[PDB]
DNA sequence: CGCCCGCTTCGGGGCAACCCTGCCAGTCTAATACAAATCCGGCAATGGAGTCAAGACCAGGTTCG
DNA sequence: CGAACCTGGTCTTGACTCCATTGCCGGATTTGTATTAGACTGGCAGGGTTGCCCCGAAGCGGGCG
């Protein structure tokens, strides 16, 4: 029916392609863990993060060592999570004396 | 080198890969499965379509839209992430995956001869049960803890068996207090004496099974003991229960894992040195099977030896993703998405990697973890490859998918479709007319297309004259088609040359340059005189108009492809532009000679005079516009203008009889003077008719002496007086002029009733049911040829369908034979002739059986046209590539050698009679020696072009042969000379120094094809041409001798038994398995027994294999017979190709040769190299300590030849990609460029024609003198 | 005694012309419950960016004494 | 020869309007995650017929330490 055209999602832009000069710009060095080294230029007036996933993908902070603390968060929820909020204590610790017993007495007689 | 890719280049290398490599080549780490946000139509941060990852979809926007201009550019967001550029970026910068667990590449394990299998000494059997996660491979062994824990280990095994047995004779002791109760109970009691002891049977049966039972766990463990004193690296423990059982008994002394990583461990602990140095000391001492594979293996290893490749790339850590333009999911009008169907596999890859992730991180049982890892694998295979191992992975509709490796495979890959062959803007096509009132070089051309190829030119020209004020009201004024724009459009238009494509390109002249003009109308009007070479009918073919464009196009169209430059055949040289058809039948009525016509010159006197003679053809012209001159009649006529013949110039004039003014009387007709105003001053008067081969050999003759400017002319001029005197022939068809012979039916009584004897004697039981059918083909062809021998005696000359016939315009003599008197014989289905057969006539009609056998015939035939045609073109397509690099390169080699040539053998009462076949066979070559006969003086001297009149002097003189150079033995390295390849058949004079002969040589042999019909067990037509070139073993093989002397001759149990005695002698040749289907070769008579047979005399009957005769009698009998054995194919068709083409074939076949012996250098064993490297490297070796490598020529087929080329771009774009790819991966075989498909490809300016800098370094500067008067 | 190798057969990948001409493929236990994130709708700090009115200010082309 | 003019802009000054642009701030919606207690325990299932060629793999008859 129509037509066939299509389109890439995107514009296409035209303008003068100039280099002579440009927005000034910095130049910043972040680090993985693994002593890869990584540099990443941005501009000027920019609040530079200190933390930024580089391009091996790892997670890479900042050659300048302030370490601002991120305040990593909770383990999500463990089994011992899922077997505590269903049981008590006393009661898993009678179980456990009770294995304990067991290879008690498989072991010795 | 340049990563933006500027056009300065001197490599392509190829190389296997590593993971250090490919987490370089990627600017980011895709790791969701996710492509675009469902609402929005944005990418996906870290999916597939990632900006961050891959660059912006907006030329120089980010994502979070905080940068929007240039002046940001090449500094990255601190929010979004995306590096500000160009969006063409997406097209180039790659990601990568990285994988949880190791994974193999499928080219190295599956594809055959498999690569890890040979690297590692594995059978690929057994190794798809390990990295399938099927069974357990042993990666590593402790040799010293083995070495004495055997003792320990081996006293505790006994410690295990004697507690084994102290729970058997628990068993025996238990049994027998059971059993001696089953006593105390059966024979204690009142019972049956039978059921007494079925307790008894009873637990015998139970320690019988008992002690199997025992024996068969003590059989466990003795087998897990062999096993581990057995254990050796690269070892296979299937039966997951040994594994587990002697893991967790011996958990210390070896480490052994299952799949990809533990092929891994085994590619980090392999010395690959000295494993190398085995391999070669097992071809030092070996034999049989283990030195093949010793071969096959030393392959490879020395493979991966020599270059800087570790092995450790042949598995897999980090997958690349390609660029999202090449992958796109463009949207249709109307949200009906467009995937590229890579999406769903790397969608695959990544699920599956992410949950292996979360599987390890989550701690899962070891059923699991394998089956994803499976999974995992079988993924990526499915990756590079869909479709290659086990089923292929289908879509929707059960559509399997298109992997990577299917993205280059076949002819929908990139190099067959898109790589080679282009569509073309400032193109056009149309449907094609015959344009008789065209001048040679002109063409027509639609006006209305013209307006649309010429668009850009009448644009700038209309805005320059001031009829729009710019170029967008230029544009719009040439949409609505205002009027001047016609006007504007002539001056565009003129001397600027447009391509005539005809597909299919057969040959050469299949795009030719024509002057274009303008012609009212829509079909493209072509001149009727290139039909020949565009082998194009009017029944509604279409040409492909195409338009140069820079000021090298226009000059390469105007001097090398223009229709005027280009009259003869590159094959034979023949005319193209002669005048077939409709002309040729109209210059024969021209030409042609009536005694007792109106006018003629009779000398009767006495009463009168002779009334014949004409002062002039001007007064002759007006005697027949009068009614009283036929131009047909046999007049005197005194001339002026027109050159004499030879003998009546040496006669009137003696020497210089100068033809402008001389006056000279002839008895010809008026005809002929007509006809010989067409032809040039200088050519002399010709006085026949005008029969076709008359009027080639004219063209010929006036070709090869004239310039090309004369010869156009003549022939445009030989065009007008054919069509204009074809229209007066009165060539018409009626049934009253298709007369039928009046003897017919006599001739078909006289052989009914032989048909009818033959019959009756069959019907007796005289003879069996084939052959009567013999006796009967036999009768009903002496009918066929009576009919038409009748037929033949019984038509006038002026009967139009014998006019048609026997002036050589078109048609053989069968069709009138089958227009009018007997059909004959048709065919079976099968390929047998019909016994009935058929006896009507086209004219007389035939009934309804006789039509019906018609219909066999002519079905088969079309169809196998068809089915040729197929075949003829790919057998050009593989010649193509085989002589791609057979292009002129010096002037001269300047060497000595070469072929004799056997040119007019000697009468058996002694004259010197011509050979037939010298046009193929003689002309245009150039003396490597001289003519020297009874110790006269020299004939023809080195190095001359050997045309037609040196060839009528060396026959006047009387030799009969001539050593001739040849580009067989061309001396020069790379491609041929220019004096080896002779005259250009095309041009006439002698070759160029950049021409591709081999182009030309392919052409000229697999063109002509098609029509190559067969035969009525030899192959005998285009198959033999094609099993001649494969250098196949033939099917009816008959083997040629080795050495002379007499026979000994055996007729064996049901077929033959041939040796040969020899003369010396030694071990006589034994040729056993001869079938009795063959026959005996006869010469001369037949081979008889005890006959002195030669070195390499042809013994039996049938096709003689090159291999052998190479192998008897050497690269010389075998060029020979090779160029023999083709042109005897192509001559029973009747088709002029020169021996050249095949001599360029020939040399390509015969470069390599073979390795039987190492020498101590390099060259490993039936390997196959070049003869100009292995003559290098002796001349390297013979210093620094001297051995030969041995060396033997070999002959080998044109697929592995191209297949086995120097540079891999070629070889991987013409057939077998995969195969040719990754062993050129392995090798790290780089490409030099230096050929001639390899710039086609990458676009840079081919080596040949005006490529070469021999004629693309041109320094044009204005002379001094001219300079100064400027 | 069991041990190994030369021909045979079975299988398996690759290829089989070339122009136009076409145009969009499938299916089921089902919901709550909550929280982070996102977004969007409406005033509320603006001050920058534009717009008009008015005039001061020249210093030169137009006319009267 | 000078007086007076009125008009080319040239530029500024001040007053007023409008309008984007964050900034809270609260409700709507959107997306992710978790949880459902009778028992339920090893797949559908389809195609596939050309012919020829080259090569590599498995096997069977042949002799042998
Ligand atoms: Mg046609
Ligand atoms: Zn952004
Ligand atoms: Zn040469």
């Amino acid at each position: 029916d129509r037509v066939l055209r299509g389109s890439r999602l995107g514009a296409v832009s035209y303008e003068t392609d100039r280099n002579h000069d440009l927005a000034p710009r910095q130049i910043a060095r972040y680090r993985t863990d693994n002593g890869e080294e990584f540099e990443v230029p941005f501009a000027d007036d920019a609040e530079i993060p200190g933390t930024w996933l580089c391009r091996n993908g790892m997670e890479g902070t900042l050659i300048e060592g302030d370490l601002p603390e991120p305040k990593k968060v909770k383990p999500p929820r463990t089994h011992w999570d899922m077997l505590l909020e269903r049981r008590s204590i006393e009661e898993l610790e009678e179980l456990l004396k009770e294995r304990l017993e067991l290879i008690r007495s498989r072991r010795r007689g | 080198g340049a990563m933006l890719d500027v056009n300065f280049f001197d490599e392509l290398r190829i190389g296997l890969a590593t993971a250090e490599d490919i987490r370089q080549w990627s600017y980011g780490e895709v790791k969701k499965p996710e492509t675009i946000n469902y609402r929005t139509l944005k990418p996906e941060k870290d999916g597939l379509f990632c900006e961050k990852i891959f660059g912006p979809t907006r030329d120089w926007e980010c994502y979070c839209g905080k940068y929007k201009r240039v002046r940001f550019k090449g500094i990255i967001c601190e929010r979004c992430g995306v590096e500000v550029t160009r969006a063409k970026v997406r097209r180039e910068r790659m990601g990568h995956i990285e994988l949880a667990a190791p994974v193999t590449h499928i080219w190295y394990f599956k594809g055959v001869p498999s690569r890890l299998g040979y690297l590692l000494d594995l059978a690929p059997k057994d190794l798809e049960k390990i990295i399938y996660f099927a069974a357990y491979v042993i990666t590593s062994v402790d040799e010293e803890m083995r070495h004495n824990e055997l003792s320990t280990l081996e006293a505790e095994m006994a410690v295990e068996r004697k507690a084994v047995e102290d729970q058997r004779d628990g068993e025996l002791e238990a049994r027998a207090q059971k059993l001696e109760a089953d006593l105390a109970e059966l024979e204690a009691e009142g019972a049956k004496a039978d059921a007494r002891r079925k307790v008894r049977d009873g637990g015998e049966r139970e320690m019988r099974q008992i002690r199997d039972r025992a024996q068969r766990e003590l059989d466990r463990l003795e087998d897990i003991w062999s096993t581990f004193t057995k254990l050796a690296p690269k070892q296979l423990i299937v039966d997951e229960n040994l594994y587990r059982e002697l893991v967790d008994r011996y958990g210390e002394y070896f480490t052994g894992a299952m799949g990809a990583e533990s092929i891994q461990k085994l590619i980090e602990n392999f010395d690959i040195d000295a494993e190398a140095e085995s391999l070669r000391d097992v071809i030092r001492n070996g034999k049989g099977q283990k030195k093949l594979r010793a071969l096959k293996r030393l392959k490879v290893v020395a493979a991966f030896q020599q270059s800087g490749n570790s092995p450790m790339g042949m598995v897999l850590d980090a997958v690349p993703v390609i660029p999202p333009e090449l992958r796109p999911m463009v949207q249709l009008d109307g949200g009906r998405f467009a995937t590229s169907d890579l999406n769903d596999l790397y969608r695959r890859v990544i699920n599956r990697n992410n949950r292996l992730k979360r599987l390890i991180d989550l701690g899962a049982p070891e059923i699991i973890v394998n089956n994803e890892k499976r999974m995992l694998q079988e993924s990526v295979d499915a990756l590079f490859d869909n479709g290659r191992r086990g089923r292929p992975v289908t879509g929707p509709g059960n559509r399997p998918l298109k992997s990577l490796s299917d993205l280059l495979k076949g002819k929908q890959g990139r190099f067959r479709q898109n790589l080679l062959g282009k569509r073309v803007d400032y193109s056009g096509r149309s449907v094609i007319v015959v344009g008789p009132q065209l001048k040679l070089h002109q063409c027509g051309l639609p006006k209305l297309m013209a307006l649309e190829l010429f668009k850009p030119f009448v644009m700038k020209r209309l805005v320059d004259l001031n009829h729009a004020q710019n170029i967008k009201s230029a544009k719009r004024m040439v949409e609505r088609q205002r009027p001047q724009v016609w006007d504007v459009l002539e001056e565009v238009i003129a001397e600027h040359p447009v391509l005539l494509n005809r597909a299919p390109t057969l040959h050469r002249l299949g795009i030719q340059a024509f002057e274009p003009m303008l012609v009212e109308g829509k079909a493209i009007q072509l001149h009727p005189l290139v039909c020949e070479a565009f082998n194009a009918d009017f029944d509604g073919d279409q040409m492909a108009v195409h338009l140069p464009l820079s000021a090298e196009a226009q000059a390469e169209a105007r001097i090398l492809m223009l229709s005027s430059n280009n009259i003869l055949s590159p094959a034979s040289g023949r005319p193209l532009a002669m005048p077939r058809l409709d002309m040729v039948t109209g210059l024969y009525y021209l030409t042609t000679e009536v005694p007792g016509d109106t006018g003629e010159y009779q000398p009767a006197s006495g009463d009168h005079p002779e009334t014949g003679v004409y002062s002039s053809p001007a007064e002759a012209i007006m005697a027949a516009d009068r009614g009283v001159l036929s131009v047909r009649a046999k007049i005197k006529v005194r001339l002026t203008q027109l050159r004499p013949p030879v003998e009546i110039e040496a006669e009137l004039f003696g020497h210089s009889g100068w033809q402008p003014g001389d006056a000279w009387m002839a008895e010809t007709t008026l005809g002929r003077v007509m006809f010989n105003e067409l032809l040039p001053l200088g050519y002399p008067f010709v006085n026949k008719q005008m029969h076709k081969k008359v009027q080639a050999a004219i063209i010929n003759d006036l070709a090869e002496r004239y310039p090309m400017i004369v010869v156009a002319q003549t022939v445009d001029k030989l065009k007008d007086a054919g069509f204009y005197w074809a229209t007066r022939s009165g060539v018409t068809v009626s049934m009253a002029d298709v007369l039928v012979p009046p003897r017919k039916k006599e001739i078909l009584d006289h052989y009914e009733e032989r048909a009818d004897k033959v019959e009756k004697q069959f019907q007796r039981g005289a003879l069996n049911h084939d052959e009567r059918n013999e006796a009967l083909v036999e009768i009903w062809k002496e009918a066929t040829d009576e009919v038409g021998q009748a037929l033949r005696e019984h038509y006038p000359d002026d009967n139009p369908i014998i006019t048609i016939v026997d002036s050589g315009a078109t048609g053989n003599f069968t069709q009138t034979r089958t227009l009018a008197g007997m059909k004959g014989l048709v065919t079976n289905p099968k390929g047998e002739f019909i016994p009935r057969p058929v006896k009507s006539s086209f004219r007389e009609g035939l009934t309804v059986l006789e039509y019906f056998i018609n219909t066999h015939g002519a079905r088969k035939g079309l169809a196998d046209t068809a089915l040729r045609t197929a075949d003829s073109g790919y057998l050009t397509r593989r010649l193509v590539d085989v002589s791609q690099d057979v292009i002129v390169r010096e002037h001269d080699c300047q060497t000595e050698r070469g072929i004799v040539v056997e040119l007019a053998e000697r009468a058996p009462d002694g004259t010197l009679i011509r050979d037939p076949y010298i046009e193929t066979s003689a002309y245009a070559r150039t003396l490597g020696t001289d003519a020297v006969d009874e110790a006269g003086n020299v004939i023809v001297e080195r190095g001359q072009d050997l045309g037609d009149p040196e060839i009528d002097a060396l026959l006047a003189a009387g030799i009969t042969q001539v050593k001739v150079r040849s580009v067989l033995t061309c001396a020069t390295s790379t491609g041929v000379c220019a004096t080896c390849y002779g005259r250009s058949m095309a041009t006439g004079k002698l070759v160029d120094i950049g021409e591709a002969v081999g182009i030309v040589a392919a052409q000229s042999i697999g063109e002509p094809g098609t029509q190559l019909t067969m035969r009525t067990d030899i192959t005998g037509g285009l198959p033999r041409v094609q099993e001649l070139f494969e250098a196949r073993v033939p099917r009816g093989k008959a083997p040629i001798a080795d050495v002379t002397g007499r026979v000994r001759l055996e007729d064996g149990e049901r077929f033959y038994k041939i040796t040969i005695v020899p003369d010396d002698g030694g071990e006589e040749v034994v040729y056993d398995k001869i079938s009795k289907r063959q026959r005996l070769r006869v010469f001369k008579r037949v081979l008889s027994d005890g006959d002195h047979v030669e070195v390499g005399q042809q013994l039996m009957e049938g096709s003689a294999d090159p291999h052998e005769v190479l192998r008897v009698q050497g690269p010389r009998e075998v060029q020979i017979h090779l160029v023999r054995e083709v042109q005897e194919v192509y001559r029973a068709q009747g088709v002029s190709i020169h021996d050249k083409h095949i001599e360029v074939i020939v040399r390509q076949m015969l470069r390599r040769v073979t390795i039987i012996d190492s020498g101590s250098t390099e060259f490993l064993p039936g390997s196959l190299i070049d003869r100009a490297e292995f003559e290098a490297e002796n001349r390297r070796v013979v210093a620094e300590g001297g051995e030969p490598a041995a060396g033997r020529p070999v002959l080998m087929g044109i697929t592995k030849a191209s297949l086995a080329t120097d540079s891999w771009l070629s070889a991987a774009s013409f057939q077998e990609t995969t195969r040719v790819l990754t062993d050129a991966a392995i090798n790290c075989r780089s490409d030099k460029l230096n050929g001639l498909k390899e710039n086609v490809i990458i676009g840079k300016l081919i080596p040949a024609g005006t490529g070469i800098n021999r004629y693309r370094n041109i320094a044009v500067q204005p002379t001094e003198e001219a300079r100064a008067a400027a």
